RNA sequence: ACGAGACUCUGGCAUGCUAACUAGUUACGCGACCGGUCGGCGUAACUUCUUAGAGGGACAAGUGGCGUUCAGCCACCCGAGAUUGAGCAAUAACAGGUCUGUGAUGCCCUUAGAUGUCCGGGGCUGCACGCGCGCUACACUGACUGGCUCAGCGUGUGCCUACCCUACGCCGGCAGGCGCGGGUAACCCGUUGAACCCCAUUCGUGAUGGGGAUCGGGGAUUGCAAUUAUUCCCCAUGAACGAGGAAUUCCCAGUAAGUGCGGGUCAUAAGCUUGCGUUGAUUAAGUCCCUGCCCUUUGUACACACCGCCCGU
């Protein structure tokens, strides 16, 4: 099972609300950037998080995201 | 020394009937203690070629054979190789072929009976000797 | 059960199994005790005495796959 | 020369050492057509002429093997050659016969170049062994 | 260090153990010098639970 | 007893007590215009070809 | 070249099932010199095809808590007929084999269908995934059984059983259940 | 918001990096072949080859087919890796076991007539049988002369703790006597030379060699005290088992399974358990049957909650 949970979700889409800009468009970038901004304990959660927010700005390129 | 025609059915111990279809190494394991390493090892120290059958048996194997099982010390073989050292109730060193004569010596149930001893009233009623623990657990005899 | 099989030297390992053996074309210890109603334990003797005659021609050699075939 | 980049199956492994020799590749002190399983030279003998024996011009590999398990080894060493060739024939020769014959043994299997990365696993308590548990009683 | 331990005191219920891990970590710090000097730098509130071991040959 | 092809186009799903069988949808080679059903037994890839006793049989449908 | 053993020839096989030569396989380039290369098909899906079918034998005549955990006994076990097939037809091995990888591989099976009743049995297809296991299934039980407490060695139960196999002899213990299996798929419509 | 997830050790690529003299392959002869080959190893020695550090790496990130086009599911190329395994695990509760685990404890026998307590000489050490975890097998995919040779966690000389591993000479088949030493430890056994297998030996369908499972003697090391040779072996003893009814444990990848070594108990001790390696599948990537788990709807005269409630003679 590969569904993100909430924490991965909702932490992704805080970051896009917040630093919409200031995101990249390849996912080594997004963690990078991520990791900048912050406190993310782990590796392992910060890629995730990192990979919900690729997967949600390709969602951008077509339409709003709804949260 | 090898020859086709041997094979006899029968070897001497008291006249009576034995098995001889077993091959060499094999067909003299009719005898009580004869057998197993000591069939073996007296075939390999008994400067004969081991690859013969129990069709060339021939009778002066046979005869060598029951001379080197008479007595052990032919090569200088140990009393305790045999199935039986120094004897109990005699102060004898050797095992006695047929019956009549060993099988008398195993009978061991009454004298220490005599002394209350564990030993022979264990043997009296046909217990375990190696001592097999008994609750109730056990799948022989009576079904 | 009951042990009893063929252990007397007679006309039945050299003619028959000498003049059989040969002409077939699969030569195996339990080929040769099937196929010629003889023990496998003496067909295998007899084999391993026959290959010190030379007249077969081995390709391999185990303990239950001794492989024979037709030299001469 | 020491280009050896592991080579691996299992815990045991095996280093190739490469140089510029005759040819005449050993195990430890033995030819790789001589190993003790006696069963497996084919597997060791696969990769030289999958690819062609043909290729070593004057090379000599040595290849030293440490582990647990004959067969384990095996998989290894010949990830090793294979490895040791790759790594003479980057170095300084072309690519697109390295490519040719990557591609060849590419399709041919997977286990000449990238390690199995399997490995046994812990047993864990309550039962006979790892996954299996004792019988239920009635 | 492996120490694998039932859990219930009286032995009943699903046969369950603890396994306890003891993890001894050492290293080796061998310098060319007295061993005054060493001592010298050794009073610097060594940290709890690292025990030395000292070596002179 | 005619005999001919039948491969597999749609998975259409898993039957039986208990998943015993895939119900899967299944053209004739030789028409290429019919599909009929087929309760086939054992691991199915989407495109296998299997030679067939029967050419007309169905089972439970749902 | 590819041979199988260095010596059995690969570039001459022929399963003539139009389309089957994805599911029984041994042109494929994943046919190697030996059928010894550890397991790792059986971890997914639709990978066991891709086997090469000889080492799906040598592990298939590899059972019974006797013979697991020997696979080496099982490649020299498979070598032994081998090159004994290679002289009791006088052909390749592989032409024989699937011979009877196209004759015994079932069809028709019987199994219960239903979600409210138990009391019959219905006709089904298996797959040839299904079919060639089971096939190989009844072709190893026979030739453990063939050899079993009997005189004959390994290598010639097997190899009896594998030619009277793969000309279609009924006569063999794998065909008789495969007519089984096609008697009971009639008995049960 | 707790739980799940996340976390952490990790299995798995460090060819990049701090870096070994308790680690290790290659610049010149040590006993041999006109250039190749040694774990008594050659002068010279670089982190690739074992340990243990920091950072990196894998994310359904990339493509294709489905999907309320979403959450997601299924295939594919690269890649070491596209589900590595476990400890933590909720609210709340049991009349489930333990008062025979405890110097944590409640009226009765126990008030010194003290269910072991100083010393210690028997006791859960019994025989007719019912599918309680498991044990070697019924054989020729094989026990078997022996050839060759590959292991990983560990455990190891010490407070009323001799006894722990354990490199040779002599003897002794079997265990063991004295010594020069090796070990607080990757320095010592160790290169766990091991062990399963690598099939050259009688073996052929049996009572002999599958099946020591059923006899009496003897050397003897830790043990004042081996009486049921309890435990260290040598000879003889082949009973039963021809892979076994109905009901029926357990098993998806280095897994099941076969295989030996280690820790626990320990006079030196394993048919048990706990770890480790080694060898190593067709097992299907599904459904809820007949197994439990009570989630939703529903009925209730139950709420001590169906082991409920309750009617009448």
């Amino acid at each position: 099972g590969r569904v993100r949970t909430k924490t991965v979700k909702k932490a992704a889409r805080v970051i896009i609300e917040k630093y919409y800009t200031r995101l990249g468009n390849d996912f080594h970038t997004n963690k990078r950037v991520c990791e900048e901004i912050a406190i993310i304990p782990s590796k392992k959660l910060r890629n995730k998080i990192a990979g919900y927010v690729t997967h949600l700005m390709k969602r951008i390129q077509r339409g709003p995201v709804r949260g | 020394l090898v020859i086709p025609e041997k094979f006899q059915h029968i070897l001497r111990v008291l006249n009576t009937n034995i098995d001889g279809r077993r091959k060499i190494a094999f067909a003299i394991t009719a005898i009580k203690g004869v057998g197993r390493r000591y069939a073996h090892v007296v075939l390999r120290k008994a400067d004969i070629d081991l690859t013969k059958r129990a069709g060339e048996l021939t009778e002066d194997e046979v005869e060598r054979v029951i001379t080197i099982m008479q007595n052990p010390r032919q090569y200088k073989i140990p009393d305790w190789f045999l199935n039986r050292q120094k004897d109990v109730k005699d102060g004898k060193y050797s095992q006695v072929l047929a019956n009549g004569l060993d099988n008398k010596l195993r009978e061991d149930l009454e004298r220490l009976k005599k002394i209350r001893a564990h030993r022979g009233l264990r043997h009296f009623w046909g217990l375990r000797v190696r001592g097999q623990h008994t609750k109730t657990t056990g799948r022989r005899g009576r079904t | 059960d009951k042990l009893n099989n063929l252990v007397l030297f007679d006309k039945a390992t050299y003619d028959k199994l000498c003049k059989e053996v040969p002409n077939y074309k699969l030569i195996t210890p339990a080929v040769v005790s099937e196929r010629l109603k003889i023990r496998g334990s003496l067909a295998r003797a007899a084999l391993q005495e026959l290959l010190s005659k030379g007249l077969i021609k081995l390709v391999s050699k185990h303990r239950a796959q001794v492989i024979y075939t037709r030299n001469t | 020369q020491s280009v050896q980049v592991f080579g691996r199956k299992k815990t045991a492994t095996a280093v190739a050492h490469c140089k510029r020799g005759n040819g005449l590749i050993k195990v430890n002190g033995r030819p790789l057509e001589m190993i003790e399983p006696r069963t497996l030279q084919y597997k060791l003998l696969e990769p030289v002429l999958l690819l062609g024996k043909e290729r070593f011009a004057g090379v000599d590999i040595r290849v030293r093997v440490k582990g647990g398990g004959h067969v384990a080894q095996i998989y290894a060493i010949r990830q090793s050659i294979s490895k040791a060739l790759v790594a003479y024939y980057q170095k300084y020769v072309d690519e697109a016969s390295k490519k040719e014959i990557k591609d060849i043994l590419i399709q041919y299997d997977r286990t000449l170049l990238v390690a199995d990365p399997r490995r046994c696993e812990s047993k864990k308590f309550g039962g006979p062994g790892a996954r299996a548990r004792y019988q239920k009683s009635y | 260090l492996r120490i694998t331990t039932r859990k219930t005191p009286c032995g009943e219920g699903s046969k369950t153990w603890d396994r306890f891990q003891m993890r001894i970590h050492k290293r080796l710090i061998d310098l060319h010098s007295p061993s005054e000097i060493v001592k010298q730098i050794t009073s610097i509130s060594i940290e709890p639970g690292v025990e030395v071991e000292v070596t002179i040959a | 007893q005619p005999i001919k092809l039948a491969r597999v186009t749609k998975v259409l799903g898993r039957t039986g007590s208990q998943g015993q069988c895939t119900q899967v949808r299944v053209e004739f080679m030789d028409d290429t215009s019919r599909s009929i059903i087929r309760n086939v037994k054992g691991p199915v890839r989407e495109g296998d070809v299997l030679t067939l006793l029967e050419s007309e049989r169905e089972a439970r449908r749902l | 070249d590819i041979k199988l053993f260095g010596k059995w020839s690969t570039d001459d096989v022929q399963i003539n099932d139009i389309s089957l030569q994805d599911y029984i396989a041994v042109k494929e380039k994943y046919a190697k010199y030996l059928p010894h290369s550890a397991g790792r098909y059986a971890a997914k899906r639709f990978r066991k095809a891709q086997c090469p079918i000889v080492e799906r034998l040598t592990n298939s005549m590899m059972m019974h808590g006797r013979n697991n955990g020997k696979k080496l006994m099982t490649v020299r076990i498979v070598k032994h007929a081998f090159e004994i097939i290679h002289l009791l037809t006088g052909e390749n091995p592989l032409q024989v084999l699937v011979n009877a990888i196209i004759n015994s591989g079932p069809r028709e099976d019987s199994t219960r269908i239903g979600r409210a009743g138990t009391v019959r049995r219905q006709a089904v297809d298996v797959s040839p995934l299904r079919r060639v296991n089971q096939a190989i299934w009844l072709l190893c039980t026979g030739a453990r059984e063939a050899a079993f407490r009997n005189i004959k060695t390994i290598a010639e139960c097997l190899a009896d059983e594998l030619i009277n196999a793969a000309k279609g002899s009924s006569n063999s213990y794998a065909i008789k259940k495969k007519d089984e299996l096609e008697r009971v798929a009639k008995s049960n419509r």
